[PDB]
RNA sequence: GCUGCGGGAUGAACCGAACGCCGGGUUAAGGCGCCCGAUGCCGACGCUCAUCAGACCCCAGAAAAGGUGUUGGUUGAUAUA
RNA sequence: UAGCGACGUCGCUUUUUGAUCCUUCGAUGUCGGCUCUUCCUAUCAUUGUGAAGCAGAAUUCGCCAAGCGUUGGAUUGUUC
RNA sequence: GAAGCUACCAUCUGUGGGAUUAUGACUGAACGCCUCUAAGUCAGAAUCCCGCCCAGGCGGAACGAUACGGCAGCGCCGCGGAGCCUCGGUUGGCCUCGGAUAGCCGGUCCGGGGUCCGGUGCGGAGUGCCCUUCGUCCUGGGAAACGGGGCGCGGCCGGAAAGGCGGCCGCCCCCUCGCCCGUCACGCACCGCACGUUCGUGGGGAACCUGGCGCUAAACCAUUCGUAGACGACCUGCUUC
């Protein structure tokens, strides 16, 4: 229960807003409704963003409270968040959504044509596995 | 084969509270629920298709019971993706809650 | 198991059993307010008659209320009476050892030959040769009327 | 003022085992087991530590009225532990100034029959809540011992017994008669 | 062409407004399991409101007056009718599109139910707020079929449990088959265009 | 009165605004959960729980007094002696 | 301060009267009594309750409370 | 003074369950203690609702009979054919419960417990299957042993809250280009245009020619009765034993 917490050094994802789709680092909490975010390596300046605007992630970084950019970027590069961000099941789903939205007509046609070949073999194998299980449970 | 138009419902004419304007009609097109999404449908032709008892001549084929009222999208309406339209003749009041097919004949993108 | 078979009343009911009677009351026809709602009669000096309701309602209900006594049909209503005690379940004309044995209405203290039907037959009703039920007090409905 | 964090820690003895599938708390001890649903509190419960197993109760962003329940939860857990370890025993003595109150148990102390209360011929039958057993103690006159595990049930049965014998249409200051809970304690001592 | 909206968890007015707006467009809406519709506020408060509504009645002839309904489906129907222009022909024609029903009948147990998050109590009311269930509120005032409703709900739930077990077994077999046929099925297009 | 029109559900005096017949755009007052056009904004801050909540000049309801129900403020007095 | 509570002061009511004359003068039949329906509560009694200078009984002050009752006559046209 | 009407002027009967108000209480913090309350529990009444009773909706179910006679007439199955009225849709989604300070999936073990994945939900409705197919023919690679449509048969009713489509097995007239990629050659190539493509063997009503299987009534009026009636209405009878 409550395995995520906001703190000095929490990397969060911006769901909506002017910087939607980018990661930021929570430097400190201001007034229990918005927090200062840095995001040095994600191409965003230091500003205050509401808590409901951001989404928490799993990674945590070691910053002193109210630290400067030259001290937060060093720890960001030490933690190496950017390269490991692609090696997760969440950024992969996000990129998958982007690709499905970027689908063109030829891409949709090719996907529709590949579904015919993919789903039918799966169905004909499920029809065999079900009968195998029935024959196993028969005696 | 297959449908070549978008689906839209006729909710009512352009109106205030104690008066109506039958020259302009409002359309709720399916799939559009925001103001930033209705810019694609601006200028698209619209057709209210119904059936009568007396068959009339059609541009292609034998006469049919089908009768269509033509119009087109004029501008947007509100922030909920609703759109406006103006037809050659005003829509009958019985068409409220029915379907006007939005064609794609005027193409820009 | 009991389809297409007869059911006596002694199998369904017993003695000293409180019972409910459902029936239709005596039809009396179109009756006035004094006969249907028992409204007090107006004095003799009144014009337009006596056996009426002097006041229907006030000025501003704008209508006649449903609770005002009105002259209409009285009687022949579906009624139910509760807490009716059963006194006797009797039957007669059973066997032919005695050529015609009734033995009805003969208590263990009386021990005299008698029957249920009175001396001279029932009024507006024939014989009660079949088995009968003897209830306390009066019961709704006219003579020879079906009751449940 | 939307306090950030409010935490309360409760210690747990070695005899009793406590578990949580959520807000539900189940305590298993030497005498029976207790289980309570806290779905109407909206507060975090977490057990931590090996061979100690302390239970912490955490509330985040609670008002002045919501920060009060974090102590009531710990008090309820303490009462559950106390009842599953030692149990709750209420001694209720009956004041019978003139008419002697004749109390009897009907079925394993689950039903109390009271006769001759202020001379009335009415027979007052009060059933106990499940898990509470009542008896007539010895070496003392006109008393009833009510023993159980759940305090909210033992005290409820005691209050039912006390309210069953209530004067009506008379003076309350005068006519001091009825069964009143004199003593409240545990079944097991030395704890 | 129909919208089978579940009833449990949704607030009375918050759901009825959406249904009344969607019916005037032409979509045939069927609200299923109306006995679970929650109502904000204290249960005693809602009971007092309903009793004050019951007190209102024509004096001269109560039969020819306000018809108070006791079933929760009929309560929701009257709530939607209060927003629909039922005195006009448009509202009269739209009133048949709405089908409020208690429980989940045979014609609708097999259909998948929809949930409107704009009327859900979880997002509408704070977790500390009191709410009242329409089923209990109606049963406390002149409703008699709560027991049989609960019994039939238990029956259909015990049936849907076995149906879901069968569906889950089918899904497990499908995943096993997908893992089994690794060769002969490349489908790099499916991964490059992300399903 | 001599005066229509848009809002105040309703209306003589209120708020805008004054009037030939029309098409397009905008707006005043007012409003955007459904009746009924528009917030279906991933709106902001904070207050409020009533077993008689509250919801917009005229306008259609209320006082003195009180609350250890909460939420802010002021003057003060005590406490590692 | 159980029960009252002066000197002062703040409210509700149109079951009294009074102030104005807004609708009614080509008419709204203007006292009382009889019969009958419904509603209100500021409760006389009855159901369940709290407080007394409530020992019991009989009483007095309130609370949720209009479901059920609140009569028969002498004189008066009388309301009273 | 019969019968009938009638009298508190004679006689019989008039009934209980729930949530709760006022109030008294349990556990219990706020506020180290106390507190019926702040979250949660208990008892609770001429009041509220229902139970009993009264009438049953432009409310619906279960069952019986469904038109002889001499040509008729009307139902069920399988049907080919024409015309008329209506208004609406342009793929269908065949389903666990339940919470939101928690839950989903997978599972060795003893319905629950433990462990392992997923968790701004991907075994996800911002979802998934059928799918975006103009048709015919020759010929190659992958997949396919269920075959693939059913005017076809048998076994189960699978499911009663308002049920009828789907699955399995045995055959039937037969079938390995029905799917994906490649290949030679054709077809309304109508000459830039709208109401096109769909659940339509849509709903309803009157008849026409043809096959097979079955049916041979009941209401109202008249008459009679009075347990009922202002008139209607309502309760009843007819057989030649
Ligand atoms: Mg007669
Ligand atoms: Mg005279
Ligand atoms: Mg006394
Ligand atoms: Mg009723
Ligand atoms: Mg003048
Ligand atoms: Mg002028
Ligand atoms: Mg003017
Ligand atoms: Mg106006
Ligand atoms: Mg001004
Ligand atoms: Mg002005
Ligand atoms: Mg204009
Ligand atoms: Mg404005
Ligand atoms: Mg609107
Ligand atoms: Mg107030
Ligand atoms: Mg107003
Ligand atoms: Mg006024
Ligand atoms: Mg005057
Ligand atoms: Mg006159
Ligand atoms: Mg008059
Ligand atoms: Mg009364
Ligand atoms: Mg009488
Ligand atoms: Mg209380």
């Amino acid at each position: 229960v409550f395995r995520r917490y906001v703190e000095v050094g929490r990397v969060a994802y911006i769901s909506f807003g002017p910087h939607a789709g980018k990661l930021v680092a929570i430097v400190d909490v201001i007034d229990q409704n918005r927090a200062l975010v840095d995001g040095p390596c994600t191409r965003v300046r230091r500003q205050a963003m509401p808590f409901k605007c951001m989404q928490l992630t799993d990674f945590i970084l070691k910053f002193p409270h109210s630290a400067r950019q030259k001290y937060v970027r060093k720890a960001w590069e030490k933690a190496d968040i950017n390269t490991k961000w692609a090696a997760t099941r969440w950024a992969k789903k996000i990129d998958a959504r982007e690709r499905k939205a970027k689908m063109t007509d030829f891409d949709r046609f090719k996907v529709m044509k590949a579904k015919k070949m993919r789903n039918r073999i799966i169905k004909t194998e499920v029809k065999k596995l079900q009968r195998a299980a029935i024959l196993k449970a028969s005696p | 084969s297959g449908r070549l138009w978008c689906k839209a419902i006729f909710a009512g004419y352009k109106r205030g509270l104690r008066n109506q304007r039958e020259h302009t009609a409002l359309l709720k097109i399916e799939g559009v629920y925001a103001r930033d999404e209705t810019e694609f449908y601006l200028g698209k032709r619209c057709a209210y298709v119904y059936k009568a008892k007396n068959n009339t001549v059609t541009p292609g084929g034998k006469p049919n019971k089908t009768r269509v009222i033509w119009g087109k999208v004029t501008r947007a309406h509100g922030n909920s993706g609703m759109v406006r339209a103006k037809f050659r003749s005003n829509l009958p009041a019985k068409a409220i809650g029915h379907r006007i097919r939005v064609m794609l004949y005027p193409s820009r993108i | 198991e009991r389809l297409e078979q007869q059911v006596p009343v002694n199998q369904v009911f017993g003695q000293d059993e409180m019972i409910d009677v459902i029936g239709v009351t005596k039809g009396k026809g179109y009756k006035g307010v004094t006969s249907r709602w028992h409204t007090k009669k107006l004095p003799r000096k009144t014009h337009r008659g006596l056996r009426k309701v002097a006041c229907i309602g006030a000025w501003h209900p704008a209508r006649v209320a449903f609770s005002v006594a009105r002259a209409g049909q009285k009687g022949y209503h579906h009624r139910t009476e509760i807490n009716k005690k059963i006194y006797k379940i009797g039957q007669g004309y059973l066997i032919k050892d005695g050529k015609l044995i009734k033995n009805n209405a003969s208590t263990d203290y009386d021990l005299s030959d008698k029957s249920i039907n009175p001396l001279g037959g029932f009024v507006h009703y024939g014989e009660v040769t079949n088995d009968f039920i003897m209830l306390k007090g009066c019961v709704v409905g006219t003579k020879k009327r079906v009751l449940t | 003022m939307k306090t950030i964090l409010s935490n309360q820690t409760v210690d747990i003895p070695e005899n009793v085992e406590i578990t949580l599938k959520g807000r539900t708390v189940i305590v298993k001890g030497p005498r029976g087991t207790l289980r309570r649903d806290f779905n109407h509190i909206n507060v975090e419960l977490s057990l931590l530590g090996k061979k100690k197993k302390r239970l912490r109760v955490d509330k985040w962003w609670g008002n002045r009225k919501e920060l009060a329940t974090v102590r009531t939860i710990c008090s309820h857990v303490q009462n559950m532990i106390k009842g599953v370890t030692l149990g709750f025993r209420y001694k209720m003595r009956s004041v019978y100034a003139h008419f002697p109150i004749n109390v009897v148990i009907q079925e394993n102390g689950s039903l109390v029959e009271i006769r001759n209360f202020l001379g009335e011929k009415y027979i007052r039958r009060v059933r106990m809540r499940t898990g509470v057993a009542c008896s007539v103690s010895q070496a003392q006159k006109d008393e009833l011992i009510l023993e159980g595990n759940d305090i909210e049930l033992v005290s409820n049965s005691a209050a039912l017994i006390q309210q069953a014998t209530t004067v009506k249409n008379k003076d309350i200051r005068k006519f001091l008669d009825g069964i009143y809970v004199s003593e409240k304690g545990t079944v097991q001592q030395a704890d | 062409q129909v919208l089978v909206l579940d009833g449990r968890g949704h607030l009375l007015g918050r759901l009825a407004a959406i249904v009344a707006k969607q019916v005037l467009l032409g979509r045939k809406v069927v609200v299923v399991r109306c006995e679970g519709i929650n109502i904000s506020g204290n249960f005693y408060r809602n009971k007092l409101k309903y009793l004050a509504f019951l007190r209102k009645r024509m004096n001269t002839n109560p039969s020819r007056g306000p018809y108070h309904f006791r079933a929760p489906s009929r309560i929701f129907w009257r709530t939607v009718r209060g927003m629909l222009p039922h005195k006009t022909k448009r509202g009269q024609a739209a009133l048949e599109r709405l089908k409020v029903l208690d429980g989940i009948p045979p014609p609708y147990d097999k259909k998948k139910r929809m949930v409107v998050p704009a009327a859900l109590k979880v997002v509408r009311l704070k977790p500390t707020r009191k709410f009242a269930y329409l089923g209990r509120l109606a049963h406390e005032v002149g409703w008699k079929y709560q027991a049989v409703t609960a019994t039939l709900e238990e029956k259909r739930k015990e049936k849907a449990k076995m149906h879901y077990r069968k569906k889950k077994q089918i899904l497990r077999l499908r995943k096993q088959a997908e893992k089994n046929v690794e060769k002969k099925i490349c489908k790099f297009t499916e991964v490059l265009k992300t399903n």
